């Protein structure tokens, strides 16, 4: 009684894989499906080892592992398209690594995952990230402020904002995180009852100037 | 303003505790009467008033004290209300 | 006038009504019993007692519904000039 | 098997089926008559079954309606509860007419009961609107926000698009597939 | 065979029926009398017939209209009743003469009830009016607009064709072959 | 056996089998009928159900609503038993519709009730909102609170942003597997 | 065995199970239906069993809330006994909100009743407010007064930051192991 016989009538919602703790994994797309599975593991309708996974879990249990042991790389995402060649992304500028030094991480996340045969990593630009998340937002025009600091970059989006805005903001975001990852660039977003939605400006004999940003703000009246 | 109220409110309170035990007594003695002419058929219509009479009198005598003090102090709090106000 | 009076009293006259024709169906055992008389010594406490629990709207029910307001000038009067 | 649940009506019945059916818990359902409806898990899926009958607060408990507190049969009635009963009653007329519309599952609608006061010497405040709604799988939300807005608005006799509230979702996976048995 | 629904009306059964043919599954009523119908399908198609009532939140309600807020058996009615059961039957009124119009299936309509204030010591504001309406397919809706505008705009002292609101949508594609059955 | 409760409700009975298997503690519920239900467990047990019993103050208490407290059926509501009436029941519809949208498992909300005093001769002061809401695993709080605000700010006359507090929390751990049984 | 209790409710024996059970004592539950639980010990534990009654004043009292000195039942009610309503009424209804939250097992709130006098002239004195709870072992509680010190600010018209207070604090070391039987 092979395990992909008790999953269900579709097939190809779930991935098994072997592995080389001879143990079988199963690869699901959501916590939806996740929970089918489990179900189906925890009932004990199966009779030897096996667990269930997918790419948020491992992303987080990975993270963990490397907050210990390179508390100062700087990365994205590992992405698994492919669950078998896993796909790391690390940042050009922010790493210093030798060639041995990458072997020898790749080697290490190999033994975490031992349902993989290889990882590669790729290296990435910043300014790119950075560039794409800028263009995605002017392509909506939604307003923001962005503001730069050596290891991150913020998008702050506030105001009286519509409906409109509202859907088409968290839909980007969503989206973009899919691939980039929450490691470096942030998006708040905040209803204020503000209808300039966080411009500001100062009135002298010289007319209007603009306003720096910051906390403090001006409860329209209007 | 809810001391308008609250005053006006204790104003028909107070009516209604003085004047209810004289009103009750003179009610259970008209019962009583009626009944009795009933048991004995006798016809007489002054009877009730004749015994009511006393009736009331006596009960004005026993509540004549009360009825002062419950005056005198409503009278003292609503001087009050009107004129201490600072 | 008269109708917003009487609307508003209505609740007193039915509850003395009522309490009056129960002591004449009650005589009906008893005909030597006065209710007249009897409903005389009663009335009045019913009266106030009644009065006493519908008393606090009489705070809105006049300051507002019943207070005339300027918006109501332009259809009592008109000129004729 | 074991007993969950006692007693229920049909359309608590059919709702606790679904959620169970969801999760992969195989359920039976049970007609007694005047006794109501039971239902009816095995044990290797018991624990589960409570547990989630617990997260979701199972059985449902029916919808509220603001004219229920207010009966008609009052020998009296304020002002307020007139106004109360009138407002109850176009909310849900309102809610049966967006059901028409293209695409729509379902939605809820929400007006400001300004009946809170009598307005009684004072000039009535505006109205405010707000609205929640489901949809086909593959519409174009941004786009139908503007609809439901435009429908809206002249409605009532004072609202603007300032003051509508609209939140709008996708319909989730389908739900096909039977679940398995338990070996 | 599984019971889903019993003691349905004839108007609900239907609309089960129809909205189950539609996602291929097949259904069966049954009559008892004053019981009412029942419905009933294969083990198969349990759990899509499940999901399906769920989602649709069928069986549907009773229709809502605002004169049954406000019945004329009682002695009394202040001018605010009245005034409710008059709009709210001029609103079925015209839905009932827009059906009538050439290549209408059917349509909805909502007029401001400003009687939510009394318009005592205090002029009366104008009305607002929304209809919605379903098209036969191959009908030129942009054209269509004007004349139902054309015709609302008279059917009130004082209105103004800024201030209505029309929504028209066309028909669904035909469902005429029957779903087939499980083997 | 050791009986630890009768006489409970279904609702009441269940939520304690939730809390003790949630400590691997296998737990036995009865039914008796008119007497209800009966929970037991076994010996080795006996002190650790106790235990939790106690801590977590088992059975829970029926659920309150301000509506319980001044009953329709009363001979006269005054203005202040209305108007709770009114906005307790506001609460409740809302709490229904924020169970609707998409992810949400279950919500709380809570209205300043301003009815502690009549407002007869004052300006009415603004109101104030507060709500509590369960989230499926995964989901982003900090971009899903602007949503409920938006959905919230006009249901009422009078709302501004800043007066509006929203605590959200995710779903505990999934109890699946079952306990084990005393050796 | 000797009698130590008698009558008890079923709340109250289990509550007096705890706490001897706490001290290392056995104790045995006795059901007499109608005349309720007994409770009994062994003599060399008779002792101890006593002095602990006493140091608990068990077995306890039951629970207290203003609305029951009010009973709204009453034929007649002055504006304080429905304001008292109210606000014994909004308390109990927070107290089960905070349970909700994640990883609080029992909480206590208190409300500044005004209620006591009319404020009558003056301008009406600001509310404050007290709130006890008990968390989970591992919580973070300087980093949780913070949500709860927000959620209840918004919960009515005028409360300031400086009038709320709140304490917490952590559940106790778990009784699991079995006390020993006496020789
Ligand atoms: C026909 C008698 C009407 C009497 C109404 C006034 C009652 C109060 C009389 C004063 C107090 C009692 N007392 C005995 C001193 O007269
Ligand atoms: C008609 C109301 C009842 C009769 C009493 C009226 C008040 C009379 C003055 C009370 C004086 C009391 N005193 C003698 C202690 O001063």
């Amino acid at each position: 009684a092979e395990l992909d016989s008790l999953l269900g009538q579709e097939k190809e919602r779930f991935q098994v894989l072997p592995g080389r703790d001879k143990m079988l994994y199963v690869a699901a797309q959501n916590e939806r499906d996740t929970l089918w599975a489990r179900q189906v593991l925890a009932r004990g309708d199966y009779d030897k080892n096996a667990r269930v996974i997918n790419e948020n879990e491992e992303n987080k249990r990975i993270s963990i592992w490397l907050d210990t042991y390179y508390p100062q790389l700087a990365y994205y995402r590992i992405h698994f398209d492919e669950p078998r060649k896993p796909v790391f992304w690390l940042s050009r500028q922010r790493n210093t690594m030798s060639k041995k030094e990458l072997e020898v991480l790749s080697q290490k996340l190999r033994a975490l995952m031992p349902y993989a045969d290889s990882v590669n990593i790729t290296l990435m630009d910043d300014v790119t990230a950075a560039g794409q998340a800028e263009a995605g937002l002017k392509q909506q025009a939604l307003p923001y402020s962005r503001r730069n600091h050596k290891g991150g970059v913020t998008f702050v989006i506030q105001g009286a904002l519509d409906d409109v805005e509202i859907l088409r903001a968290r839909q980007f975001v969503d989206s973009y995180y899919r691939t980039w990852g929450g490691r470096y660039v942030q998006f708040a977003i905040e209803l204020k009852d503000d209808w300039l939605k966080g411009r500001s400006f100062q009135y002298g004999a010289e007319g209007y100037i603009k306003m720096s940003p910051g906390h403090w703000y001006f409860p329209s009246p209007l | 303003m809810d001391d308008l109220v609250f005053a006006g409110n204790k104003a028909l309170y107070l009516v209604l505790i003085l004047s209810g035990w004289p009103t009750i007594v003179a009610t259970i003695i008209g019962l009583l009467v009626g009944l009795f002419q009933t048991v004995t058929q006798l016809q007489e219509q002054t009877l009730p008033f004749g015994i009511k009479l006393l009736g009331v009198c006596l009960c004005l005598f026993l509540l004549s004290g009360w009825y002062g003090e419950v005056l005198l102090s409503y009278g003292r709090q609503v001087i009050f209300l009107a004129l201490a106000k600072g | 006038v008269a109708q917003n009076a009487l609307v508003l009293a209505s609740p007193v006259v039915l509850v003395l009504l009522l309490s009056e024709v129960f002591l004449g169906l009650l005589s009906r055992f008893a005909p030597q019993m006065n209710a007249f008389a009897i409903s005389l010594t009663v009335k009045s406490g019913i009266a106030v007692l009644i009065m006493l629990l519908y008393f606090s709207p009489v705070l809105p029910d006049n300051v507002l519904r019943l207070s005339f307001q300027a918006t109501g000038l332009s259809s009592w009067f008109y000129e004729r000039g | 098997d074991k007993d969950l649940l006692k007693g229920l009506d049909q359309e608590q019945a059919n709702e606790v089926i679904a959620v169970l059916q969801m999760h992969n818990i195989e359920a039976n359902k049970i007609d007694s008559g005047k006794l109501g409806y039971s239902i009816t898990v095995a044990e290797p899926d018991f624990t589960a079954a409570v547990y989630w009958i617990k997260t979701y607060q199972l059985p449902p408990r029916p919808r509220v309606e603001i004219a229920q507190m207010f009966p008609a049969d009052s020998l009296v009635s304020s002002p307020r509860a007139e106004k109360a009963r009138l407002y109850s009653a176009i909310e849900q007329r309102l809610e049966q007419s967006l059901q028409t519309m293209e695409g729509v599952l379902s939605a809820r609608v929400h007006i400001s009961y300004d009946i809170d006061a009598g307005e009684n010497g004072r000039p009535p405040k505006p109205v405010h609107l707000s609205a929640l709604a489901v949809y086909e799988r593959g519409s174009p939300l941004a786009h139908q926000i503007s609809d439901i807005k435009r429908f809206l608005k002249n409605s009532f006799a004072d609202v603007d698009y300032d003051n509508i509230s609209v939140v709008l979702s996708e319909r989730s996976d389908a739900q096909l597939q039977a679940p398995g048995t338990p070996v």
